[PDB]
């Protein structure tokens, strides 16, 4: 058989040999958990 | 500045005409090839990111085109019964040293696990003890018998090996409380002994359900199980002067599990014929020493087991040896070598005892030789399995045998090979058969 | 759930009847078979002697 | 009609026992199940 | 000859077992699964984490199903704390770190030595054995270093006591002060699950130490018994210290049926409106050592710190799947099979003497769903209450010394000498002893058969919950239940506690979750 | 029934609403006047509620006590006082019956009262816990009273019987109630012993409207002692004598 | 009443349990297989089998498939041996079977006994014990046979100086000779698997031992230990010697996927071209063993053969088919999901007392096929040496007793204290105590918790390969991965062996074999 000496690179098909040099460019960042518990309340005026 | 290895696009793998299956379609057919790299959730540790979307072509018989998910479990509905637990009782007084045979009642619609229970009456002698394991030390043989025909046989040792060899691990330690194995019991006190019955039943012997039909057993067609019991002569060791106070009635019952079906398959159990894949054994010894015309006794170097006698599919042999005189539990390693002939040829080459006793079991449960010397050869891939994994048939085989290579023994030593083969029993027209004898 | 008593109830029913009237199943040779041996011991029977054709 | 004597309106122990002595007129039930409207 | 021989020769039966072949058992088979990954994720708490207090922890959606839960907890060691009244003995004292009047010279403790001294060289302290690493009080000085040793120092911070001869006394504490061996399950008194304020389950610290006994595997015990305890009875009463009084990191897993099945992995990436919370219950720290002294204080020398949990720290194992099951899972309405648990109390006395009772007793079962099994525990000593002294030891289902009869009787097991149980007034099943349900029913039904004396019924054909259904026995048309218990004559005056697991179903839509 | 041990009640349906629920205890106390205090709600640990196994609320022994405290007044706490307590100095040996009400919901007022006739899926059911450690009758502070008695508890629930008109609609509309709850877990204080005025930051853990806050400094060992024991009469026991 | 009552009222709730029904739990059913029979056939090796030597075994086509193979193993007894520098008393002297100065009487030895003498028999060398069958050295005598047995003798050539006076000198030797616990694993140090010279498979000594831990069963493992000599720590430090220091026949497998799971079993007949091969690699003479002195060699004290291995043999258990499969075996390619071990060695200086560490080390990871599990095997310690002098007994992965510190500390455990794995840079999971992975990782996921320091993390969810994957990481596509690791600070430098159990694809067509990337 053929061997597939396949390596590096992040989110691509079967298909593919490598992608990445040393460091794969492409990351995501999380939707930050418990959030719904925080509001940002806003401010009001006091009549003064 | 160059150009990278393989491209400024990352080097890919070309598509040619040895590319088959898997390697093509689980690019085209790539479920996930659509979202634009939004596939995963947040919260998380970006190393846990980088292993879920870092898939290769060796990934695609795994995780390409899948067929099931981990999580996505289903179970299976299952008809409504319900278990009834019912005490049947001897015909008659129940006695040491005879054949003590129970009726059932045909309580439920299924037969499932069976159970006997049977008290020691406290004969009063302060030096007296009774038998090693009184669990099994009494039942010199119980049978099933259904109809006119017998599905299976056991005795003492059967069941002593059947629960060295099958009895997993974490039951040990509470079935020697149940039968009262490897404990000294008393001639004072009286005890109440609760002896599981290894039938084709459901469980305790590795098998899965089995259930007796026994709506469909007709009229004076019933079950009758022969619990033959020893003497007690045999059975409790009193000190020199103390006399046998003597048993004129024992304390004892069946416990039988009797289901009761939906009155959907209520019916078809009691209507339709069935066929059931059950375990039978047969016992064949040879003695470690020869006799002759003049009765001169002569030990044997190498002595061997005929399995002439057995002509059915065989899972697998048990291989014991205990002294002749001392017929009791507690088994001994007297066993060299040991080579197996079919029609006096080899099936394999001579193996020292060493191996069937420690190695071959691997198979199977109960690898190991605390206190057991019970060696096996299997003829499948497992022993326990209810599948039929594999057997011998010595249906067509006119000379077979274990020969074991022994050293000389002053011991009148005796080698008992038990061998568990398949058959078939059918409950067809208010009839019990066996399709094969 | 009506349907679901009367289906199993008919066919129970008219296998009642096909054995409450008549002994035993009304199987021969299908219900009264004792077990095959099926071994070879003595499939070839040695018969004693062959006579000469005369 | 054996597996249907003494049924409760779900799988709960309500004590089915009439305690009320009278006639316990009918709840409307909208199968809407997350959140009723 | 050889296998070739076997196969060449044909048998009848052969036409049963391998003619028409179905399978083969030499050509591996397996199925492929949607890509995904685990990870273990740190919970925080709403509420202190200390003995005897009730915080709440909300289990956030990290992942798309939320599976495992392990709860890690940072005891301290006890050796350093003391037990106000001082009965006897001084409480503890460190020989190491303090008092440096002590010197140490090959590992050996001298009082104040004087390097100017003659060969007599000082009054031993402690002796150290450098091949057993040991501490030895009392050892045999005929020459500077010690020879023959006994009397083992099992318990370090020893008391020493001065002003009294010419030198001071040093001795061993006699009282053995550990943790009860099952300290990672004895903790947590109880824990709740709910999910969008229905409560789905609760576990008792009594269950956990049943379950384990009753549906726990080969080699595992010994892993598990690490990690929260359970020091076999055998040796934990034999007055051991070091290894059972010692603080650090347990770990007590919660075994839900949300937790140990992959396929009831709680679906929060469904649950968007209603997340899922652990209502805790956790024990005074005047609790769950079983003390040779009564114990009141149990505060720490250094300072005053009533036995704090240093640390408390929860994970919760998230699977995080691919696309198509995350769309999949958002889109469709699930119904999940769960298990939920219930048991009910009730307190006989066994006849003490004085008209009280009896041996014959029933106990109402008020349960509510289809139910796997019965599960019947003894705890009758002071093991129900909250001394230490013969107290507190919770998982010790058996009957107790109790020399205070004609005969000085003490333990026997048999607890229960038969048991039937009634539904709606008529008997379920014929009366068995109580060796049937101790021994029997495991031996058929579950994966081990407990050392423990505990008592077992199932309504299953074979079960250790078994991830599929496999029989139950429905409470809610069961109008009066009632289970009658043949008591022995020598039981204590304590409870008896009856465990029921139980089925539902766990619907799950539009972001919303509830149980029928 | 007994000390330390825990029962429930299921609330049967005889009626269409019901509101006030009276829990009953027979006591007989182990000494005399002044060594009770309270012992009915003591006793009474705390009372959980469900509707179909849906937690609603769950009240304590001590927020009883806090409770009172703070809303009860002049007539209807000395009344309250009679019903939970020994008020007319007893001597050891009297027995008394004991009413605890209820303070959830629907049981302070009929306008809140709970619709049975609503609930043919749900049971409502309460959760009894009865106190191990109660002052007076099974325990004289931390010693125990031998020959102490189990009380007798009986649980009473007030229905309310509707007319033909009202039974049918509130049996058929659908209804929306605007009930309280109770929010509670325990934590330590951090009261100073010398030469300093300690202070702690306790987080609160609340979610839903709240109408207030109420908190006390509690010995765990005596049932309603918020303040500090002293030498003064009524502050202590034998205050203001040699003892 | 009965269980009717529980049969018929089944309930509303039960309609999810029992409606509809899908299956029966009172049909007992199986499937027809297809006909097979096993044959277990010696195979021979090419080259000296032997301490240091490397022989391999060709695998001969005699059946259709190759199952599981065991190596069987002939060992000497080595108390026959002596240990060259005589460290002290003569390690050995064989006394029964030569020396004609030795008289046998009643079992009893004694030193020239002339028939003709007064009834003082003579000088006791050794007493027997009718009843235990044990001899006992310094009994007390006065009648002819001696009244008091003690000082049991274990070691029987014991050590004799004769002549010397009225008395020969008798003395037990005090040198308790004998292989290291682990003989059945430790005789070799690693072994591979290939077919057509292309490697798929090695397994090392060390692997052996941590999965046997970790996924074996109860009532196998104790036969494990007996069968390949190995025993718990527990007894084997106290001194054990005549009941461990034998040879004989050992029996050790090799635990590859292709012998495990009967799927997976090596298609021979359909490999013709590629021959299966194994290659041993032996241990060395002065190894395998311990002693209470520094042994050098060890010798036979009747010639001069320096406890060689005395035999070993390779058993194949070969998978026989009928003609239908046969054939359909040699026409049909094949590609079967297999395992194979990957590792890499680094021996850091693990956070010594000594200056040259620290607590925070990293390990960078060369793994590539998608891996199953991650495996850290722990050996520092003078158990890592192949001195004989509390060396060799590398299957001890704890902290040593080494009290060369202020404290005289020993032992303790907890050798690693916090793990973490990163993975391109970035936290794979967040930091847990290193109880975490010797204790509820393995719990959780295997079949077996060693209970012996094992440290293990899976990427698999809840199996053991389980003869189907759960789960992989695949690294193939990792930009770099380094393991974490916070050491203790009662640590002896060594090595870290982590093994990374990965998955595979094994080609097989036209008689040929291959891994595929």
């Amino acid at each position: 058989t053929e061997q597939l000496r396949v390596g590096p690179g992040l989110g691509v098909g079967p298909e593919v040999a490598a992608t990445g040099g040393f460091h794969q460019f492409y990351r995501q960042l999380p939707l930050n958990i418990n959030e719904y518990k925080l509001t940002q309340l806003p401010g009001r005026l006091v009549p003064g | 500045v160059y150009t990278p290895p393989g491209g400024h696009t990352g080097g890919k793998f070309t598509q040619d005409i040895y590319t088959t299956d898997l390697l093509i379609a689980a690019k085209d057919e790539k479920a996930d090839k659509i979202p634009l790299d939004k596939r995963m959730d947040g919260t998380f540790s970006e190393g846990t990111f980088v292993q879920l979307l870092s898939r290769g072509p060796q990934d695609v018989y795994l995780t390409y085109n899948p067929q099931i998910s981990l999580f996505k479990r289903k179970y299976k509905r299952y008809t409504n019964f319900a278990i009834e637990n019912f005490e049947e009782r001897f015909s008659t007084v129940v006695k040491f040293g005879t054949r003590n045979i129970c009726q059932l009642s045909k309580n439920g619609d299924l037969i499932g696990n069976m159970c006997f229970r049977v008290t020691l009456p406290n004969l009063g002698i302060p030096g007296g003890t009774w038998a090693p394991t009184m669990g099994y030390n009494i039942f010199s043989t119980i049978r099933m018998r259904i109809g006119d025909t017998i599905v299976q046989s056991h005795d003492r040792v059967w069941y002593d090996i059947d629960d060295k060899m099958f009895c997993d691990s974490t039951k040990i330690q509470g079935l020697d409380e149940l039968i009262k194995r490897n404990v000294t019991l008393t001639t004072d006190q009286e005890w109440e002994l609760i002896i599981p019955l290894k039938f084709f039943c459901c469980k305790r012997n590795t098998g899965k359900q089995q259930f007796l039909p026994i709506l469909n057993m007709d009229t004076n067609i019933n079950v009758y199980l022969e619990f033959n019991l020893l003497p007690l002569n045999s059975l409790v060791t009193l000190p020199t002067g103390s006399i046998l106070p003597d048993i004129q009635s024992i304390d004892a019952s069946v416990w039988v599990d009797y289901i009761f079906l939906d009155d959907t398959e209520k019916f078809r159990f009691a209507q339709d014929p069935c066929v059931y894949l059950i375990e039978q054994t047969a016992s064949m010894d040879s003695l470690s020493y020869a006799t002759t015309t003049s009765g001169q006794t002569y030990n044997k170097t190498d002595v061997y087991v005929d399995m002439k006698e057995l002509n059915k599919p065989v899972k697998y042999v048990e291989i014991i040896a205990y002294e002749q005189g001392s017929t009791s539990f507690d088994y001994v390693d007297i066993i060299e070598s040991a080579t197996f002939y079919l029609n006096s040829d080899e099936q394999f080459k001579t193996r020292a005892g060493e191996y069937f006793s420690l190695v071959q079991p691997y198979q199977h449960f109960k690898r190991s030789d605390p206190t057991s010397n019970i060696s096996t050869f299997s003829f499948a891939l497992d022993a326990g399995s209810f599948q039929p994994n594999g057997y011998l048939n010595f249906a067509p085989y006119v000379r077979t045998r274990f020969a074991f290579k022994i050293q000389p023994q002053t011991t009148p030593h005796v080698i008992r090979l038990f061998a568990v083969c398949l058959n078939w029993v059918k409950f067809e027209s208010g009839l019990v058969k066996l399709l094969f004898n | 759930e009506c349907l679901k008593q009367i289906l199993p109830g008919v066919r129970a029913y008219a296998l009642y009847v096909r054995d409450a009237s008549l002994p035993f199943s009304g199987g021969g040779e299908e219900a009264f078979k004792r077990p095959e041996l099926a071994t070879l011991k003595g499939s070839k029977v040695l018969s004693g002697f062959l006579p000469l054709d005369r | 009609a054996t597996q249907w004597i003494g049924v409760n309106t779900q799988g709960s122990s309500l004590k089915n026992a009439n305690y009320d002595l009278r006639a316990d007129p009918i709840i409307p039930k909208a199968d809407v199940g997350p959140w009723m409207m | 000859p050889g296998a070739i021989s076997q196969l060449v020769s044909y048998g009848a039966q052969d036409v049963y077992l391998t003619g028409n072949p179905q399978i083969t058992f030499f050509k591996a088979v397996y199925r492929r699964y949607t890509n995904f990954a685990m990870e273990s994720i740190q919970q925080t708490f709403d509420g202190t984490t200390d003995f005897g207090k009730f915080p709440t922890v909300t289990i956030s959606r990290n992942g798309d199903l939320a599976g495992p839960i392990w709860i890690e907890v940072n005891l301290p060691s006890l050796l350093g704390y003391n037990i106000t009244p001082t009965p006897a003995e001084g409480n503890t004292s460190n020989i190491a770190a303090i008092s440096t009047v002590f010197k140490d010279d090959y590992n050996n403790y001298w009082w104040t030595y004087n390097p100017g001294t003659t060969p007599q060289y000082s009054n031993l302290i402690a002796a150290f054995s450098n091949v057993d690493y040991k501490y030895y009080a009392n050892a045999v000085t005929s020459t500077y270093p010690p020879t023959a040793l006994s009397n083992v120092v099992y318990s370090w911070p020893y008391m020493i006591t001065g002003n009294t001869g010419t030198r001071s006394t040093v001795a061993i504490p006699t009282a053995n002060l550990r943790y009860v061996n099952g300290i990672g399950l004895a903790l947590f008194n109880s824990i709740e699950l709910e999910l969008g304020g229905q409560r789905i389950d609760k576990h008792y610290s009594e269950w956990w130490d049943i379950w384990t006994e009753l549906t726990e595997t080969a080699e595992k015990i010994q892993g598990y018994n690490t990690m929260v305890g359970r020091y076999d009875p055998a040796v934990y009463n034999a007055g051991w210290n070091i290894s059972q009084a010692q603080g650090g990191t347990y770990y007590v897993p919660l075994k839900f049926c949300y937790n140990r099945n992959p396929g009831l992995y709680m679906p929060l990436v469904a649950l968007s409106y209603h997340q899922m919370k652990l209502n805790f219950n956790i024990n005074n720290y005047l609790n769950c050592v079983k003390c040779n002294y009564p114990v009141t204080a149990l505060t720490s020398k250094n300072g005053a710190n009533p036995l704090s949990i240093t640390n408390m720290k929860l994970y919760t194992d998230f699977v995080f799947l691919d696309a198509p099951e995350r769309i999949r899972m958002s889109e469709i309405q699930h119904e999940y099979l769960v298990t939920q648990l219930q048991w009910q109390g009730s307190e006989p006395v066994t006849a003490p003497g004085d008209p009280n009772g009896s041996t014959n007793r029933k106990i109402t079962l008020n349960f509510n769903h289809p139910v796997r099994e019965l599960v019947f525990v003894y705890q009758a000593a002071s093991n129900y209450d909250v001394d230490a002294v013969t107290g507190n030891n919770i998982f010790d289902y058996e009957i107790p010394a109790n020399p205070t009869a004609t005969p000085p009787y003490a333990g026997g097991g048999e607890v229960f000498t038969e048991v039937k149980l009634i539904i709606n007034g008529s008997d379920r099943f014929s009366g068995r002893p109580g060796a049937y349900f101790r021994l029997v029913q495991p031996y058929e039904h579950h994966v081990r058969v407990p050392s423990k004396s505990v008592y077992v019924y199932s309504f299953a054909l074979e079960d250790a919950d078994s991830r599929q259904p496999n029989g139950s026995a429905n409470f809610t048309r069961y109008d009066s239940v009632q289970l009658q218990l043949t008591l022995n004559e020598n039981l204590a005056s304590g409870r008896v506690q009856i465990y029921a697991p139980n089925f539902n179903i766990l619907r799950i839509a539009a972001g919303m979750g509830g149980l029928a | 029934v007994g000390f330390g041990n825990k029962v429930s009640t299921q609330i049967s349906r005889n009626g269409d609403l019901i509101t006030d629920i009276v829990v009953e205890f027979v006591l007989t106390k182990g000494g005399n006047g002044g060594t009770t205090y309270y012992p009915a709600e003591e006793l009474l640990q705390d009372v959980e509620l469900e509707i179909g196994g849906q937690r609603i609320d769950k009240h304590y022994n001590d927020w009883f006590r806090t409770y009172d405290a703070l809303f009860r007044m002049n007539d209807d706490r000395y009344n309250y006082r009679r019903m939970t307590d020994w008020v007319n100095n007893e001597l050891v040996g009297a027995q008394k019956r004991f009413y605890v009400p209820l303070i959830f919901f629907f049981n302070q007022t009929p306008g809140l009262a709970l619709p049975l006739i609503a609930l043919q899926y749900h049971e409502v059911k309460l959760y009894f816990t009865l106190a191990s450690q109660v002052q007076g009758v099974n325990y004289n502070g931390s010693s125990a009273i031998a020959g102490a008695a189990q009380p007798t508890m009986s649980v009473w629930v007030d229905y309310i019987f509707l007319d033909t008109q009202e039974r049918t609609r509130f049996a058929q509309l659908p209804h929306e109630y605007l009930i309280e709850q109770l929010q509670f877990t325990g934590s330590e204080t951090a009261t100073p012993s010398a030469t300093t005025q300690a202070s702690q930051n306790i987080r609160l853990n609340f979610n839903h409207p709240t109408k207030y806050l109420a908190w006390n400094f509690n010995n765990p060992t005596n049932y309603g002692q918020y303040t500090a024991l002293a030498n003064i009469p009524g502050a202590c026991s034998g205050a203001g004598t040699a003892a």
